[PDB]
RNA sequence: UUGUAUAUAGUUAAAAAUUAAUAUUAGUACGCAAGGAUUCAUU
RNA sequence: AAUUAUUAUUAUAAAUAUUAUUUUAAAAAUAUAAAAAUAAAUUAUAAC
């Protein structure tokens, strides 16, 4: 039926037509009809009515729409193409970029102006209004329109009188907005819990470029979490307490606000103590900030064995005791997790320790704890086709039994080519097993000879097996030439498994799984090359948090000085930021570090992030794309085509005529992709037909 | 001079003017002998105490790197004990502490892992979230 | 046009009189000319000396 | 012909376009006493 | 890149955060004196107004009137203006024609 | 000509677009339902089904 | 003002708009008869293929009608199409009249005198329920 | 802009109230900032610059006349394009003008040969007419300096 | 251009001893004829007269309000001064309304009363309405109203075009132009627009793409017996002697070869309008423009033409936020020949002889 | 140095008007301002009773016509008579009143009008006409206070 | 034609000709299926 | 005539053979060629 909106009361002065779909039917067709010409006449047909809808709705909707975003980068990037009218390319925003722009712009009117009590009520709303306007990166647009992160545009921040870039000019979404709501936390927050109180502290930093948060925007909920802790006097001890504690300890570091006594506490009080009983030395544990932050400690509670959320923070703070405080407080933590025979939390507290413990100085005491907690079993446990592995690369001696890995001064492992002798043990092959899974897995310190036989080793990269597998499949053929070779990390695969399930959309998600059961099922054929955790600790420079992005270069500027003979290659998307690690990813300046980092032997393997030269010795070669063929643009709108849907057409046909032959009926000039039939339009004088799928 | 197409060399900035005199014992002239040209007395000047060896050099005795970036987080903390707080402020004050300790200047960046660890910082629908602990 | 642009026949800054012969920049793009006190062809219009008014007379 | 007055420029709209024909031993090095815009 | 094109390829995107920061700077100021004394100077007055001038009508030195022409927009009229509707316009207004030929002051 | 081309040069005529207009383009095709071959959309087969109605 | 914009004399387009005015110097033979003969781009008119002159560009509008009265089709090529599917309407147009006189006004037109007796004959009976449009116009796949 | 030879990652918000002080002076010293000369490690590849908030614009000097006799000329393409404007004419339409004409006079003097470090100096500094700037989350330090 | 500046007055020299009217200083809760005392008495410098009570200021001020008081009528034209005028209701020297797209229909010929013989163009105004109001990020007076016209199917427009028609619910319209509208001159979205709109002796602007010419020489584009100098600043010899001097060497901008010739958009700022046909939505203008029929024009008025505002106090007064009709007036009702509104005469004399 | 302009002259005395398909004569027969001014030697008829030739008149200056206004153009003619009388001189100056052209001149309410021959009357400096009868039909643009005072106003006009 | 002078100003309007705005969307036919109608009836 | 090219190589004889090579769906300059006026065939025309 052609039912679900009303026009306007005075009807022959005003014709607009009004709304009465339920949110639930906006959802519903949002949903069913997941094609861009049905997504952008829900967002318009709901910010129409966003003046109307509940306080819960508004929650919804909003909470809703988030299922289209994803937290890692371009926000409102729905491009529609890239034309070329000159030399270099400019990319035009679609109109589902336009439509959340416009549903912004509805938001920084019903909650600025003409609502200014809508937002106070239900604390919920504006804890999803922030965080929604950060995955909307509404502070950058120029991110809507930028492609390739290398390749900036500014087509949504630079216009010239001229007359280019107008109508996209100067944009300012919810500047006006994103601005109220910091009216709204400063001065009311009475009718806030701590749950609400720690996200709202969580959506100024997100949405912020940088995660800063305009300080006194934050210092008003922390000036109101210790009003909500003075009434129990700093002796909080709910488990459940004991957890906002690790998150306000993880924001407060991507803000970076240094507050000891916040650790001072959640550590145990080993600080503020190892500050007792000094003979002479300094007082480091302090660094008071006591006018603005209260003395606190927890219990005689629990104290001990903390979440996730602790380690991957404590990484951050460069101070000797806090590491070797916090190492046992990750040892108990493996022991009561264990202990308790829990999965996720053992899982969880390795893949946020190897963070912790990429951080101290002492590699060998990073690398002693790393063997005796199982960390390359535990982690590849998780991941989705790793678990046959993971028992193989577990085998009851050989898990990690004590490679030489020899470490010199300096960290760096200067085992190559001393333990390219191996102790002269070939690192033998075929095991047990009977099945034939007995080629055993192939661990980098056991297979080092390997790679020195090898003629050019591939490095993999989570987003060259994005967006399709077409790359990594030819590597893996060309695995069985005996010269070639491939390196895989256990950070590239953690790396992998979060876009298995925490994707965008189905067609990458997919992906992740076909481009993580060939790995899996090439590592346990003994054709590729784990890196497991107890290697990525021993590559990596001790301090530096090397995440994926790079493992993927310190194992290629480890290996382009110590085993200078093979090629590297690196399996990534062009779009990755990490396709230049001299431009982004590179140190702050120094005058010490040179241009001749790579090859010098003192030297940390990351301090050549500080030079054109590391990307210059790997390259980085596209393997093989999908084949180039143009996928059916016949079903789109086309500028030929257009002038023919209502072009008069009598004297083509001679015995089967009909009524309107190119006029597909509902669509966008006979334009079977662009569907607008049963979205909300309004045509008082033309006819339209209802909603059916193709 | 020296290929007169025109010189953009960096030149030399002039020379700060010289504290207040305040005592009388010849603080004003340039040709005397009795003093050097520089006239450097900062703030932690009288921390750099000197020793006359034997030879004939001096053996300056000066607070250890990791010390004035103590005294300088100090100061700069104290600024207001319970005073106003800036973005600016919590930035710097952030490193003074990682310079305390071990300044190597850390090789890679400063913001690699505030930019991997934004999914448990921000919300974002959690069908599409990011738990430690992928469930 | 406000920003300007209305230059003269040339001269763009004459100085003092001195007697019959009165300085000029003539800024144009060259010169040629002449001189009654040494006539030479003298490209200089940077500075011409005009008498005592006649631009007929030159340096 | 007989090239008189040079003219050393220094940069622009910080020489007065007076001075570059100055460093000229003559009457220059003085005040224009009428300019023109 | 003319330079004074250069110029506000740079400050346009600041003459915004500027300006958009002063208006802020203003609430925050009205709803302090909203806060603070009511009937007081505070700058004129406080709460989003733009104090009337009464001085727009001169005579200058050539012994001439010169008025001085100034508007307000109240964003409240404005705003009615935008949702409301106008009234009926007088049978007067549209049947008499705008006459050609001003008349002068005869 | 006032001088030779050197190669940077006579690639940059192949940046525009009346370069890419003119030979780096592919067509939308599709099969004929019935003349079984590849077709553009408007221009038909001779087939007497191929030409009544209009694949 | 009281002269339009543009004068007389000043050409407009191909794919141009109407742009209607009064002007006095046009209509030069019994335009809009079937047989018109006149020739341009502008809608009015019929395409004017590539011929070596107005007359040789009848001489090849005569020999490709009296070809599609044989043969009722033809393979032509370009603007030859669009100006005899105009071409072969007007033909049917004057075969329904067929006054003493149309006979003597298609016998100028084709090379033959046979084939105006056998459009004369087929296409009364077989075009009188038609109103319009009467020779079908297909552009082939093909190209020479 | 992340592009290595950028360096935002040691910067120091300086703020230069312009009050008082000659405006062609107060172009040295911002610059000497932006360019990051005042840096003990300053290498001319890296602009390792530190942003200047010059503040209290419209209070700027000019010794003398120099408000009625300094010409801001540019020669435009148009024949007869060549415009004359005094300072004491582009301060009527925009006062940062003419401080962001002699910031470029001071920057381009090192700097002139290439686009890429001509311009991003200049980006540095933050001209504003008065006291009111958004940066007071930057904590903008007086810089001290005597000229 | 002479003859179009208006009284000028600098601002050193609005003082007290120039103002029209009491010059009223500001003292924060209220206005007053004395200047503001500073409180600090340390800031009170020499000879700074801190009036408290001035018997001229306070006596010449004091018959001054009184008169108006007891005398209104007399002093009429001394009642904006302390009771300014509202917001909306049509300042004079302020607003300025909105047009509407027409589109040329066709041409004819008509006649006043006087002999004259006028080239007509009917523009018909089908279905107008105000689709959405937008300013740049509230700025002022930076307002603009964008009027739709002649609705059309959804399957007409592109996606991405509709797409917007489908926001803010108005019909799928097939155009729509925008006009900076004063902020008082708004109306809600969806107004239908009437042709009544406009007057039928105001003088309106159009604007069009005027007809298509291809690609003419310069004897058609600008064609002419002889010019090319602009010469200008360029040195030359006249009165021989000190004579070096430049000539050109390279096509300065703005030269006069081949070109487009006219597929712009063509600009009438001054058109009178003739007959408001009011039942067909024609409006007639004596003008023929040089554009195909069908195009699209976007009428507006001329604010000012001569130095007299069109909505003056003298000719008429618009309808101003726009013409909104009665209940009951049902154009169906009348035929085309009842809903005709003609002009008064363009000409003071029958135009084939001379001025009496 | 610049040639700027030869002639110059004839653009002081002339009605000239660019032809750009914008500024153009036209044939006339389109509205007011119809073109060609008739700018030559043009040997106008004569038609008051004089012994001009009424046949032949030769023209002076280099404009004629109302929408060219001849309300205020002081248009000299030279008198060229191929026969007088075997009273005027063949070779004087006298002004003219122009009276009608040939040329299809469109009115300013559509009323086109031609003559069989274009025709004047000579007169004098004091603008008064130098016959005492006139044989034609002279045209309306012969109303002004300029050329009536003194013109009979002969008889039936257009 | 009034001021001023023995003759007559000085102002303003009517008439002698065409008005103009740059850059955010999918493309290798005729931008007309052409004989100016976005199929005037079906074949 | 450089040729399968501007070409009836014509000393002679001749008079109703349809006697067998010429692409292209746009716009300007130009190039050929073209209704109307200051008794003849002419103009110029840089006009459809």
């Amino acid at each position: 039926d052609l039912v679900g909106y009303h026009v306007h009361r005075h009807f022959p002065l005003l014709d607009v037509l009004g709304c009465d779909r339920s949110v639930n039917d906006l959802l519903a067709q949002f949903w069913n009809r997941p094609q861009r010409e049905a997504r952008t006449a829900t967002v318009l047909d709901f910010a129409a009515t966003l003046q109307r809808h509940s306080n819960e709705e508004l929650t919804r909707v909003l909470y809703e729409l988030s299922s289209l975003f994803e937290w890692d980068g371009n926000g409102l990037q729905f491009i529609a193409a890239k034309v070329l009218k000159y030399g270099r390319s400019y990319t035009v925003s679609s109109e589902l970029t336009k439509a959340f722009v416009q549903l912004v712009d509805a938001m920084t009117v019903a909650f600025v102006e003409e609502q200014p009590h809508r937002l106070a009520e239900s604390p919920a709303l504006l804890a999803q209004v922030l965080h929604f306007l950060a995955l909307v990166k509404i502070m950058e647009p120029n991110k809507w329109y930028t492609l390739n992160p290398n390749a900036p545009q500014n087509r949504a921040d630079y216009t010239h009188p001229r007359g280019v870039n107008r109508t996209c000019g100067h944009v300012t979404t919810g500047r006006a907005l994103l601005d109220f709501l910091e009216d709204m936390v400063t001065s009311f927050t009475e009718g806030w819990s701590e749950d609400d109180i720690l996200d709202v502290m969580a959506g100024f930093s997100g949405v912020m470029p940088d995660g800063k948060a305009s300080s006194p925007v934050l210092y008003a909920l922390l000036d109101e979490l210790w009003m909500r802790w003075s009434k129990v006097g700093f002796v909080l001890s709910g488990s459940e307490q004991a957890v906002r504690l690790e998150r306000l300890y993880m924001l407060l570091q991507v803000m970076d606000m240094q507050r000891d006594a916040v650790l001072d506490a959640l550590l145990g009080g080993q600080l503020r103590a190892h500050s007792t009983a000094p003979s002479t030395s300094t007082l480091p544990t302090l660094f008071c900030e006591r006018d603005d932050t209260p003395p606190l400690t927890l219990a005689q509670s629990l104290t001990q064995t903390r979440g996730p959320d602790f380690f991957s923070a404590v990484s951050r703070d460069k101070r000797a005791m806090v590491k070797a405080a916090a190492l046992r407080l990750l040892t108990a933590s493996l022991a009561k997790a264990r202990d308790d025979s829990d999965a996720v939390l053992h899982q969880a507290l390795v893949e946020s320790g190897t963070e912790l413990l990429q951080s101290l100085t002492s590699k060998s005491a990073a690398l002693s704890f790393a063997q005796r907690e199982q960390f390359d079993v535990i982690t590849l446990r998780a991941v989705p086709h790793m678990a046959d592995v993971a028992e193989r690369l577990a085998e009851q001696r050989a898990e990690a039994p004590f490679f030489p890995l020899t470490a010199s001064a300096g960290g760096l492992p200067d085992t190559a080519a001393v333990l390219a002798h191996l102790s002269s043990h070939p690192a033998p092959y075929i095991v047990l097993c009977k099945g034939r899974r007995v080629h055993p897995v192939r661990t980098l310190v056991s297979n080092l000879d390997h790679v020195a036989a090898v003629e050019n080793v591939f490095l993999l990269h989570s987003s060259g097996v994005s967006k399709c597998v077409d790359a990594l499949v030819a590597v893996a053929r060309r695995l069985r030439s005996g010269k070639d070779a491939l390196i895989v990390t256990a950070s590239c695969l953690r790396a992998l498994q979060a876009a298995a399930q925490y994707g965008a959309t189905e067609k990458r998600r997919a992906t992740a799984d076909r481009a993580l059961d060939i790995v899996s099922y090439e590592l346990e054929a003994g054709r590729a090359i784990l890196m497991p955790v107890t290697d990525e600790l021993y590559l990596h420079d001790a301090g530096t948090y090397c995440d994926e992005d790079l493992m993927l270069w310190t194992l290629a500027a480890y290996l382009a000085r110590d085993v200078p003979l093979v090629k590297v290659h690196t399996i990534m998307s062009s779009r990755s930021r990490a396709r230049n690690p001299q431009h982004a990813l590179r140190g702050e300046h120094s005058p010490l570090t040179s241009t001749d980092d790579l090859y010098n032997k003192s030297t940390p393997l990351l301090q050549a992030l500080r030079s054109k030269e590391l990307r210059a010795v790997t390259h980085h070669p596209v393997v093989q794309r999908p084949v180039r063929d143009p996928p059916q643009t016949l079903y789109n709108v086309n500028p030929i085509r257009a002038r023919f849907v209502y072009r008069r057409d009598k004297a083509l046909f001679d015995k089967y005529h009909v009524t309107a032959r190119n006029l597909a009926p509902g669509f966008s000039q006979g334009a079977l992709n662009s569907d607008l039939r049963a979205l909300g339009f309004y045509t008082p004088d033309h006819p339209q037909v209802p909603y059916t799928p193709l | 001079v020296y290929s007169s197409k025109k010189d953009r060399t960096f030149k030399v900035m002039p020379v700060p003017p010289p504290p207040p005199a305040t005592t009388a014992v010849e603080q004003r002239d340039d040709f005397a002998d009795n003093r050097g040209l520089s006239a450097t007395t900062r703030t932690l000047s009288p921390t750099f105490r000197m020793f006359a060896l034997e030879d004939g050099g001096v053996l300056v005795s000066h607070p250890s790197h990791a010390q004035i970036m103590r005294w300088n987080q100090r100061v700069h903390t104290e600024e207001g004990k319970a005073a106003n707080s800036t973005v600016m402020d919590e930035y710097v004050n952030s490193r003074i502490q990682a310079i305390i300790a071990d300044n190597t200047i850390e090789n890679t960046s400063l913001s690699q892992w505030r930019k991997a660890h934004m999914w448990n910082v921000i919300k974002s629908h959690g069908k599409l979230q990011r738990r430690w602990g992928t469930p | 046009a406000a920003a300007a642009a209305a230059a003269a026949a040339a001269a763009a800054a004459a100085a003092a009189a001195a007697a019959a012969a009165a300085a000029a920049a003539a800024a144009a793009a060259a010169a040629a000319a002449a001189a009654a006190a040494a006539a030479a062809a003298a490209a200089a219009a940077a500075a011409a000396a005009a008498a005592a008014a006649a631009a007929a007379a030159a340096a | 012909a007989a090239a008189a007055a040079a003219a050393a420029a220094a940069a622009a709209a910080a020489a007065a376009a007076a001075a570059a024909a100055a460093a000229a031993a003559a009457a220059a090095a003085a005040a224009a006493a009428a300019a023109a815009a | 890149d003319s330079f004074k094109e250069h110029y506000h390829r740079v400050h346009l995107p600041r003459r915004l955060a500027l300006q958009r920061y002063i208006k802020r700077e203003e609430a925050r100021l009205s709803r302090h004196k909203g806060k603070a004394v009511a009937a007081a100077a505070a700058a004129g007055v406080q709460p989003g107004e733009v104090a009337y001038k009464y001085n727009r009508w001169w005579v200058s030195n050539d012994h001439e009137f010169v008025h001085q022409f100034a508007f307000v927009e109240d964003p409240d009229v404005t705003r009615e203006k935008r949702n409301t509707l106008p009234l009926v316009t007088k049978e007067n207004i549209w049947k008499e024609p705008q006459q050609t030929f001003f008349l002068p002051f005869a | 000509p006032k001088r030779k081309k050197n190669p940077m040069q006579l690639r940059r005529k192949t940046y525009g677009l009346h370069f890419k207009e003119r030979y780096l383009k592919l067509e939308e095709w599709y099969f004929c339902p019935l003349c079984a071959e590849p077709k553009k959309q408007g221009e038909w087969c001779r087939r007497e089904d191929c030409r009544q109605i209009k694949p | 003002g009281r002269p339009p914009p543009v004068m007389g004399h000043a050409k407009r387009m191909r794919f141009a708009g109407v742009d209607d005015n009064p002007s006095v110097t046009h209509k030069p033979w019994d335009t809009s008869e079937p047989l018109m003969a006149d020739y341009g781009w502008e809608r009015g008119k019929l395409p004017k293929f590539r011929a070596r002159s107005p007359f040789h560009r009848q001489q090849i509008a005569r020999r490709m009608v009296t070809e599609l009265i044989r043969k009722d089709y033809v393979i032509v090529g370009g603007a030859r199409a669009p100006a005899l599917r105009i071409l072969a309407d007007h033909v049917v147009e004057l075969a329904k009249a067929g006054d003493t006189d149309s006979r003597q006004q298609l016998a100028y037109f084709l090379h033959d005198p046979l084939m105006v007796d056998k459009a004369f004959d087929e296409y009364p009976r077989r075009f009188r329920d038609m109103n319009a449009k009467y020779a079908m116009m297909t552009r082939l796949k093909g190209r020479r | 802009m992340s592009k290595q030879w950028l360096c935002r990652e040691g910067e120091r918000w300086w703020l230069l109230d312009a009050r008082g002080q000659q405006l062609p002076h107060v172009a040295k010293i911002a610059a000497q900032y932006m360019t990051g000369q005042h840096r003990p490690d300053f290498t001319p590849g890296m602009m390792t610059g530190d942003h200047v908030v010059i503040t209290n614009i419209k209070d700027a000097v000019m010794t003398g006349d120099n408000w009625i006799r300094v010409p801001i000329t540019w020669q435009t393409a148009y024949p007869g394009g060549k415009y004359r404007v005094r300072l004491s004419e582009m301060y009527e339409r925009d006062p940062c003008m003419v401080m962001w004409w002699y910031l470029k006079d001071e920057v381009n003097r090192h700097f002139v040969r290439k686009l890429k470090t001509r311009t991003a100096p200049l980006e540095k500094a933050w001209l504003y007419e008065d006291s009111v700037h958004p940066h007071a989350e930057k904590n903008p330090r007086p810089l001290v300096w005597t000229d | 251009w002479y003859r179009c500046y208006p009284s000028l007055m600098e601002e050193k020299d609005r003082d007290m001893y120039h103002c029209y009217y009491p010059y009223l200083f500001d003292h924060g809760d209220k206005m007053s004829l004395y200047p503001k005392i500073p409180d600090n008495p340390r800031e009170w410098q020499v000879e700074q007269l801190q009036t408290t009570y001035d018997a001229i200021r306070e006596d010449k001020y004091d018959a001054f309000v009184r008169l108006r008081a007891k005398f209104p009528e007399l002093y009429q034209d001394t009642y904006a001064w302390d009771n300014p005028p509202p917001f909306g209701e049509f300042n004079m020297f302020y607003s300025v309304r909105f047009g509407m797209i027409g589109v040329k229909a066709f041409t004819c010929k008509d006649y006043d009363d006087l002999g004259n013989q006028f080239d007509c163009t009917a523009f018909w105004f089908p279905d107008n309405q105000i689709v959405k109001h937008s300013t740049r990020n509230g700025d002022v007076g930076t307002d603009k109203v964008y009027v739709g016209a002649m609705n059309v199917p959804v399957e007409f427009h592109k996606p991405h075009v509709a797409a917007f028609y489908k926001a803010a619910g108005v019909p799928v319209k097939h155009v729509s132009a925008g006009f900076p509208v004063t902020p008082d001159a708004y109306a809600p979205v969806g107004t239908k627009l009437d042709v009544r709109h406009f007057k039928p002796g105001q003088e309106v602007t159009i604007t069009f793409q005027n007809t298509d010419y291809g690609y003419q020489g310069v004897m058609f584009r600008h064609g002419f017996d002889g010019g090319y100098v602009w010469l200008g600043d360029s040195k030359w010899q006249r009165r021989p002697g000190c004579m070096g001097a430049e000539g050109q060497k390279r096509i300065y901008p703005g030269h006069r070869m081949a070109g487009q010739t006219g597929a712009s958009a063509e600009t009438y700022d001054g058109v009178p309008v003739w007959r408001i046909d009011y039942k067909n939505s024609l409006i007639y203008l004596p003008t023929l423009i040089d554009a195909d029929v069908g195009t699209y024009v976007k009428f507006r008025d001329t604010i000012n033409t001569k130095g007299y505002t069109l909505w003056n106090e003298h000719r008429g007064t618009p309808p101003f936020p726009t013409f909104i009709p009665s209940e009951e007036e049902d154009l169906s009702k009348l035929a085309t020949d009842e809903g005709q509104l003609t002009s008064p005469p363009l000409y003071m004399y029958f135009r084939d002889e001379f001025a009496a | 140095g610049n040639p700027v302009n030869k002639t110059w002259f004839r653009h002081n005395l002339i009605i000239r008007r660019k032809g750009s398909y914008r500024s153009r004569w036209g044939n006339g027969t389109e509205g007011y301002g119809a073109g060609v001014p008739l700018s030559d030697q043009v040997k106008l008829h004569c038609v008051d009773n004089t012994n001009c030739k009424h046949v032949r008149l030769i023209a002076k200056a280099t404009a004629e016509r109302f929408a060219h206004c001849r309300v205020f153009p002081a248009v000299a003619h030279r008198v060229s008579v191929q026969r007088f009388k075997g009273r005027v001189k063949p070779g004087n100056i006298y002004w003219v009143c122009l009276f009608t052209r040939r040329q299809t001149n469109t009115r300013m309410s559509g009323l086109q009008t031609n003559f069989d021959r274009n025709t004047c009357i000579i007169m004098n400096d004091q603008r008064v006409p130098l016959g005492t009868r006139v044989m034609y039909c002279a045209g309306r643009h012969v109303n002004h206070k300029y050329h009536l005072k003194a013109v009979v106003l002969a008889n039936f006009f257009v």
